[PDB]
């Protein structure tokens, strides 16, 4: 595990059982956190919960995060996230204040469920600090806007390490540095510098560079050529890239887990919607919010746990059609998924 | 007919342009094509004398095919050349024309989709500067009017081509303001001047997910800068490659016929010149030949419909030159 | 309707009073004002403590009226020309062009005698337009703006304002040793627009440091200054120093469709903090720029001759040049010599 | 002496001389160079020059300082530089290369001279490193210029310390930082806050703040109020308050001293022109860099030679009409006033 955004252990002094943050979320996010509860009780996992709200306070205008939550987070140093519906930007300042600089977005194919693209297995990180998400507009003469955008050698060098020792931690060879045109923006020229100058720190992994339109072609034409490799890029492509891993692998944020690391702090959440006219009706898919658990456990240590709750699981009961859910053209239920998964537990 | 003989600018490009180019040259004099190359020898996409020598060609021709250099910057849309096209020519509006062929192997079938990008602003405009060591900043614009032009563009584009759907790639939900302007002027030129076509909007990442995924459901696709080299390249991958792309540049006065996607991915005489040929083929259609475009367009598509004689890119084993011969044979005897 | 609001001979006015001495200053105005019995209303704005219903009703009031007389606020703000009352000013009603008048006054003891110059400086843009932003901490960014419309606005204003009054020459200053893009822009746009519409007028240029140093040392060379936003409140305040203070100093603000009326140093130095000690005499002059604007300007120049007068004549002259009556008395000597006139 | 800019002393081992760099520089700057030595040998000064050539070499385009000059300069610690004329800043490279971040600009009346101003005895300190001078102008829409201008806290931390430390070094009360619109203007709202934090460290003395409007009010009124007082300000308005300084003291650059402050080196130099149109004509006013050289003197701890040079000479021959020069309506010429001076000297 990442010496970068490490977990600092400590189980309770009492229960034996570390502590962890959740923020069950809104729509179909209570009976998603629910399958997670009871699948984290029938594995027998450390694990007592502390369920956060989140709801965006303001204050001075600028939307700011709620104390009771703050204070949870910060001490448990881990958070298991589910969707929220939207009003600053609330994604935008749990980031913030939490000091997440990198995000991680995985995307690997379902064995056993016939998807369009087949072996996927994608690994991308992110910087989330700067970029767009720091970014000014404004108009300067009447029908102009002009934007104003950052990116910083500390920032890049950390997204950058994290990426590496990500690799390593992983079993991957390549880091490839995706960018545009090094020579027409030499803002990609120091994210590559950056990714060069740490090249010598890590003899046991392959550092590559490659333009993104070439990698958009290759990763298109044959995903699997990427299996070996963990890819980073600067903020601005970010967005992007991730979505048309995910669109790869599964044809839609359906089944994505994401892990968004901070020096101390790291929240774990599935990256599709509230979808709220679905919600109470038992049909949701948890399996987003599954995969973050797992995530979530391999960042705590309990590999053990991890590979339990994944490798059986929800990755062999996503094989045969009456499990699945209604979004993978499937026949079951919130509920009978959750002990289905329970069952080759 | 009865006419003349235009003069048009050609561009050869690099080595692998050169073949493709003259793959063209060698099709358009077997088919007896009233057309005469005023051929631009630019050394390098930087060589200030062939940049020099290329836009005052253009200047007086105002049509021209221009083949590749692989150098980074002739395929993003920078150097030399790229930029006097721009600044000089104001020729704003890219379009890569992806259609599914009919006997290349695909993991997904029947692709039809054309993606208009604009050429002069954003990512092409912008300023950078490291004022503080370990920082650097970008200054980029978004004008109403360079939109509008780029929106007019694509909405008269749809119309000429019988295509029913625009839609505006984005990124509203975080540039609320340069990326709003954009979508907005879209959708408002889209309601109140061409009614018949229908404006939708998609956010670029969510649309980059849907490209790879369900292709079917677009159909003109009108991007900034910035993400049409991103969409452009889901296209020419989900229809076997940038050997496959046709593409134009048009500005008001002068256009400009090349491969869409800068063949992004050699040996000698091994190249596919099929994008050349078919971005001719537009060339052709665009002075009014045509007559002329709709044979060398069978040709190909049918040369390469039966797996013999096909270039090693699309599964074949035949050189550049053996796929040529082809084609001109299937010619003669139509 | 393009025109001043007036009913029957009487215009209506906006008023904008201001602080304590600023209302101080304007009641010096109204008392002179119904002493000469002059036909204008005032619609008075209380602006109670860049509060936003206030500035939201003093624009309201200047677009029906079109003409304003202002006080000070003696923030900050007001001194620099920020804060919401001229950001408003200059943002709704886009008035473009700041004047100040810098005569020397006949009893007023100045190290440098007879002076006469005008500043004139552009209002939209640079300073009061930019963007700022700390993007990396310990680090600040601005991003001004100079374009050409703008500058040639500014320039036929000040031509248009030289033929107006007489005046032989219009200096542009700028600092394009420096900023040879943006300040070049600027120095060359005042040239052209120079010789090709106004010939009968002397156009030239100078650097703006070296124009600081001159107008200290020879301000005689100089007529009518012509500045960018940054550099007419330094050059303004050297010509408020060279007459005895910014209490001597009358001003005007114009866009095309409005003009507001006020002191052309907005009280800089104007300490004197006490009650009913403040020199009304900027305020009164501006008042008559009003008046010569209006149309009036009979009463002008009445009122012009009795305040020269009053301060000719060492009594009753107000403390900052050098008496010691209340700004009370200092008014009722006016209104004295204008009775017998 | 300042901690800040402090000169490594070390005499020459052999002749018990110190080794002080050069640039007589063009137009009138020989004759006037001659007089300066001349002035410090005859007053026997522990000084050997060096005469430095710093014609602009270009590199890339970009204009860099001959190797020549930098390695003598580099090793001295101390240049005297008089006028150079005007070939992307001659100037401006000189600052980057040699680290000088503050610019000291006195601006004295002179005893028994009549100028339009009396009693004036200015000092002004203003930043070098950035503002203006670091500043970038774009075209952004057609006829729109857009300046791009960057102050830093770091920067700003060091002219500020500088200015203290200068008071104290010249025993001023107070130091005055000059600012516009703390409010519509974070930039300065930076460089004030900067001020007020190294306020604690320097207890002795008194830190006032000023806009720089109610500044050129007072000060042109009556210059005499602010001769207890050592005034600095950010790179922005740094030329133009210097400028007016000497225009009260003086009413020209003709009699102006300037010093250029770095970390280790520091250069000495007259603000005056070239002037080539009165070159060889011996009509020169080495007043200037007289000064010039006093400071130097005072920033070497030769303080005793430094008075001696200043205290009587030019000073006191400034009282006479027969001495002068053509400038300050004098008859003297520069070989008559260079040895006026060695008189009492």
């Amino acid at each position: 595990q990442p010496s970068i955004g490490r977990y600092t252990g400590k189980p309770n002094p009492s229960t034996g059982k570390y502590t962890v943050s959740f923020i069950e979320g809104d729509g179909i996010g209570p009976e998603i956190s629910k399958s997670v509860k009871k699948i984290f009780s029938a594995a027998n996992v450390p694990i007592e919960w502390e369920s956060c709200d989140v709801s965006p306070i303001f204050v001075n205008g600028l939307t700011t995060i709620p104390d009771p939550a703050v204070q949870s987070i910060t001490k448990n140093l881990v958070a298991l996230k589910g969707p929220l519906a939207t009003p600053r930007s609330l994604n935008l300042t749990l980031r913030k204040t939490f000091g997440l600089f990198a995000n991680v977005r995985p995307a690997k194919s379902i064995e056993g469920f016939k998807t369009t693209y087949e072996n996927v297995d994608l690994v991308l990180i992110r910087e989330n600090t700067e970029g767009e998400y720091s970014g000014i507009e404004h108009i300067v003469c009447p029908g102009v806007v002009q934007s104003i955008k950052l990116i910083t050698r500390d920032a890049s060098e950390r997204v950058i390490r994290y990426a590496f020792e990500y690799a390593r931690a992983i079993g991957r060879p390549r880091v490839i540095v995706v960018h545009k045109s090094t020579i027409q923006r030499l803002a990609d020229g120091l994210f590559v510098n950056v990714a060069k100058e740490l090249s010598k720190e890590y003899p046991d992994l392959t550092l590559e560079t490659e333009l993104i339109d070439n990698s958009v072609l290759k990763v298109v034409t044959n995903p699997s050529a990427y299996t070996d490799a963990v890819s980073v890029c600067p903020n601005l492509y970010g967005d992007i890239l991730s979505d048309l891993n995910s669109g790869l692998s599964a044809g839609s944020l359906g089944l994505t887990p994401s892990a968004n690391i901070g020096h101390k702090i790291s929240i774990f959440e599935a990256v599709h919607g509230s979808a709220p006219d679905i919600a109470g009706q038992d049909k949701a898919n948890p399996t987003a919010l599954l995969l973050s658990s797992v995530m979530m456990l391999n960042h705590m240590g309990l590999t053990n746990h991890a590979d339990q709750i994944q490798n059986a699981v929800l990755s062999t009961i996503a094989s045969g059609p009456e499990n699945r859910t209604g979004d993978l053209a499937g026949t079951a239920t919130t509920s009978s998924f959750t002990e289905a998964v329970i069952k080759r537990l | 007919k009865y006419g003349g003989r235009f003069t048009v600018t050609l561009i050869p490009g690099d080595g692998v342009g050169k073949e493709i180019t003259d793959s063209v040259r060698t099709i358009f004099e077997a088919e007896n094509i009233p057309i005469d190359w005023e051929t631009i020898n630019i050394k390098q996409t930087d060589h200030k004398e062939g940049v020099y020598e290329a836009v005052e060609s253009l200047k007086r021709n105002k049509i021209g095919l221009k083949g590749l250099w692989h150098t980074p910057a002739d395929q993003t849309g920078h150097g030399s050349l790229n930029v006097a096209l721009r600044k000089q020519l104001d020729i704003y509006a890219n379009v890569a024309l992806f259609k599914s062929l009919k006997g290349v192997k695909t993991r997904i079938p029947d692709i039809d989709l054309i993606v208009i990008r604009e050429n002069t602003e954003g990512e092409f405009s912008g300023l950078e500067h490291e004022s503080v060591p370990g920082v650097v900043e970008s200054l980029k614009v978004m004008t109403r009017p360079k939109t509008e032009r780029i929106a007019r563009f694509a909405f008269d584009f749809a119309k000429k081509y019988n295509r029913k759907s625009v839609t505006a790639v984005h990124k509203a939900n975080i540039m609320k303001l340069g990326d709003g302007l954009f979508r907005n002027i879209i959708t408002e030129i889209g309601q109140k001047e061409y009614p018949d076509i229908d404006v939708s909007s998609i956010i670029v990442d969510n649309a980059s997910m849907q490209a790879v995924a369900k292709p079917h459901q677009f159909d003109v696709l009108v991007t900034p800068s910035m993400y049409g080299t991103i969409l452009g390249n889901i296209g020419a991958a989900l229809i076997g490659g940038p050997g496959l792309v046709a593409g134009a540049n048009f500005g008001r006065d002068y256009a400009v016929f090349e491969p869409g996607s800068r063949h992004v991915g050699k040996g000698q005489n091994v190249a596919n010149p099929t994008a050349m040929i078919l971005s001719s083929t537009l060339m052709l259609n665009h002075l009014g030949l045509n007559e002329y475009a709709t044979r060398i367009s069978k040709a190909v598509h049918e040369t390469i419909a039966e797996g013999k004689h096909t270039t090693r890119d699309i599964g074949g084993s035949s050189s550049t030159t053996d796929f040529t011969n082809e084609i001109i044979n299937k010619l003669s005897t139509m």
